[PDB]
């Protein structure tokens, strides 16, 4: 019988590498001397040797930092073979779960979003929408929970804050009066998407709004 | 700068077949026989050439602008071509057959150098690499680390496997993460100087005195697996520990652990422990290993409601019932004990691995609803029935019960005895002090398969 603890590792672990994960053991090691080995993706198939085992101890180690956004789980198999060359266990499936760190900034679907708005659109009128995604773990963390803000407006006329953004949805609305195509035909907004509900990593893009008659 | 004297076939620059193939892709060419210029070669600033069966890096000296290289998991011996690549800041070259690291001696812009699992003895050529903050040298044959003494930016360090003298570490007070596993170390007094340590891995050494750790109160992670520990009084100072491995030592007194309430994992297998009362307040534990001790009473374990993983194999435990409230348990091992009643285990509805060979278990019916089991062990039970009276004709009830509630018929019966369900009967010509029988029955519970087997002794009174 196998004696193995469940295996979880954060991505981007600090060295020194390699790092000990768990000891792997058969309780048939009391009947004789056991050679341990691992197969599977990350072991003996690409990427090879991310995970390795010390032969006699059964210490399973990781040789380099993991990246949950490339491989989020590995499925390995442990093997146990006597000094005489016969397997003394059936291979045991071992799942290695890679847990998330906030290591991806939000990414806007476009670098420049375009929208338009009619002169004398009523305050509260939805104009356009900007959208960012985040490659981090949106299930177990806030590492992909994006808040949207506006950083700047060009020009700042007739008011500095002609528009607002919905911090959850990225919808941009007119919030003041005095749009004038003839004087200010276009507004260039810098928008920001930041994870950890606005407090974390951040990225900026541009929204270009044309004022129509 | 190195420069090729004219435009040259890639495969005449990089004489390694596998490295040539890689450089062809790196350099945007169609064939390894296509020519490249020194200008093309000067555009390469990083190179990930791990895991390609490379035996030679001849040609890399012409990649003047390299800053980061990965040549891990190859078959490198000679690394002379790195000699003049002084813009290098990070090198990964673990898992090669490198012996001579003299070509690194002038790469003073290095901040990271990974060289574990090579054939290195002599590390004198590292002595002037004073900007290193990460250096990994485990799984080599290093005995002398005096060359580390001037690497005062080191934060993460490892080495092995022949070091006894740690005194060259004294001045590396920037160290945070140290692995000295599998050396010849007994004396860890120098470590008291490394007051920024957060992680210390020191498995498979000859350490008996851990008083030097006393002021290392930033430790969150400590492994002293496989040493000669007994007095662990010093660990009471290390209240930031969350992960502690003291397996394979001579520890009996756990009182110094009682206040380490941030512990979530604790390994104490293969020690001399008979009393786990000091562990009762460690309620953040998810993993606890207490195999190969001298435990009998495990009642302090009932407090540890967050446990998902527990080992208790090779003890002297009769009453398993303290685990009964630990309903997050997924893997429980208590083979080689004296447990006769597993009725309390009916409660462990989350159990996946249940390992209970070499106990005194006779009745699997309490296990019948544990249908999430994937791993099971019930081999080699043994117990002694309460005595019955010797008679010429003597019968006893079979009491071996499968998970189905059905009696398991004996495999063997001593002294010519026979079975007619439910009774085992002997014709004994004269007095004998005991008779016996065996059973052996494969069984699956959930998806977990074992052989429920055992030997039952029946004493006979005169
Ligand atoms: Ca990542
Ligand atoms: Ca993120
Ligand atoms: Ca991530
Ligand atoms: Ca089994």
């Amino acid at each position: 019988d196998w004696v193995i603890p469940p295996i979880s590792s954060p991505e981007n672990e600090k060295g020194p590498f390699p790092k000990n994960l768990v000891q792997i053991k058969s309780n048939k090691d009391k009947e004789g001397k056991v050679f341990y080995s691992i197969t599977g993706q990350g072991a003996d198939t690409p990427p090879v040797g991310v995970f390795i085992i010390e032969r006699e101890t059964g210490w399973l180690k990781v040789t380099e930092p993991l990246d949950r956004e490339r491989i989020a789980t590995y499925t390995l198999f442990s093997h146990a073979v006597s000094s005489n060359g016969n397997a003394v266990e059936d291979p045991m499936e071992i799942l290695i779960t890679v847990t998330d760190q906030n290591d991806n900034k939000p990414e806007f679907t476009q670098e420049v979003f375009k929208g338009s708005v009619m002169e004398g659109a009523l305050p509260g009128t939805s104009v356009m929408e900007v959208t960012a995604t985040d490659a981090d773990d949106d299930v177990n963390t806030y590492n992909a929970a994006i808040a949207y803000t506006i950083l700047s407006q060009d020009p700042e006329l007739p008011d500095k804050n002609m528009f607002t953004i919905n911090r959850n949805t990225g919808v941009i609305s007119v919030v003041t009066t005095g749009l004038d195509r003839e004087s200010f035909p276009t507004y260039t907004l810098v928008v920001q998407a930041a994870d950890l509900q606005g407090e974390g990593l951040s990225t900026t893009a541009t929204a270009v709004i044309t004022v129509t008659d | 700068s190195a420069t090729i004297t004219q435009d040259t076939p890639i495969n005449q620059i990089f004489t390694d077949t596998a490295l040539a193939e890689k450089m062809k892709t790196v350099l945007g060419k169609t064939n390894v026989t296509d020519t490249v210029s020194q200008t093309d070669l000067d555009q390469v600033t990083t190179l990930q050439a791990d895991r390609l069966g490379i035996k030679s890096i001849d040609g890399v000296e012409y990649l003047n602008n390299l800053t980061q290289i990965n040549f891990s998991n190859n078959q490198l011996t000679d690394i002379t071509p790195l000699k003049n690549l002084t813009k290098l800041v990070d090198i990964l070259m673990n898992n090669n057959q490198i012996a001579d690291i003299t070509p690194l001696a002038n790469l003073t812009n290095l901040t990271g150098l990974t060289l574990f699992n090579n054939q290195i003895t002599d590390i004198d050529p590292l002595k002037n690499l004073t900007n290193l903050n990460r250096l990994e040298l485990s799984s080599n044959t290093i005995s002398d680390i005096s060359a580390l003494s001037g690497l005062t930016s080191l934060q993460q360090l490892s080495f092995g496997n022949q070091v006894t003298d740690l005194k060259p570490l004294a001045n590396l007070t920037t160290l945070e993460r140290l692995d000295i596993s599998s050396n010849k170390v007994s004396d860890i007094s120098v470590l008291a100087k490394l007051t920024n340590l957060e992680s210390l891995i020191a498995t498979n050494n000859q350490i008996s005195d851990i008083t030097p750790l006393g002021i290392l109160t930033n430790l969150d992670e400590l492994s002293l697996n496989g040493n000669q520990l007994k007095d662990i009084g010093t660990l009471a100072s290390l209240t930031n520990l969350t992960d502690l491995d003291l397996a394979n030592n001579q520890i009996s007194n756990l009182a110094p652990l009682s206040g380490l309430t941030k512990l979530t994992e604790l390994k104490l297998g293969a020690n001399q422990i008979s009393n786990i009362s000091p562990l009762a307040g460690l309620t953040a534990l998810t993993n606890l290993e207490l195999n190969e001790n001298q435990l009998e009473d495990i009642s302090p374990i009932s407090n540890l409601k967050n446990l998902t993983y527990l080992t208790l194999y090779f003890n002297n435990i009769s009453d398993i019932s303290p685990v009964s409230s630990l309903t997050k348990l997924q893997r429980l091992f208590f083979y080689n004990n004296k447990v006769s009643d597993v009725s309390s285990l009916a409660n462990l509805t989350n159990i996946n691995w249940l390992s209970a060979g070499h106990n005194q278990i006779s009745d699997l019916t309490p296990l019948a609803n544990l249908t999430r089991i994937t791993q099971l062990g019930l081999n080699d039970q043994a117990w002694t029935n309460a005595p019955v009276n010797y008679k010429a004709n003597v019968s006893i009830p079979n009491t071996v019960k499968n998970v189905t509630g059905a009696l398991i018929a004996p495999a063997t019966i001593s002294d010519g005895g026979s079975y007619t369900e439910p009774d085992i009967t002997w014709n004994l010509p004269s007095y004998t002090n005991e008779v016996s029988y065996t059973f052996s029955q494969p069984v699956t519970i959930g998806k977990g398969t074992t052989t429920f087997s055992g030997t039952v002794t029946q004493p006979l009174k005169a």
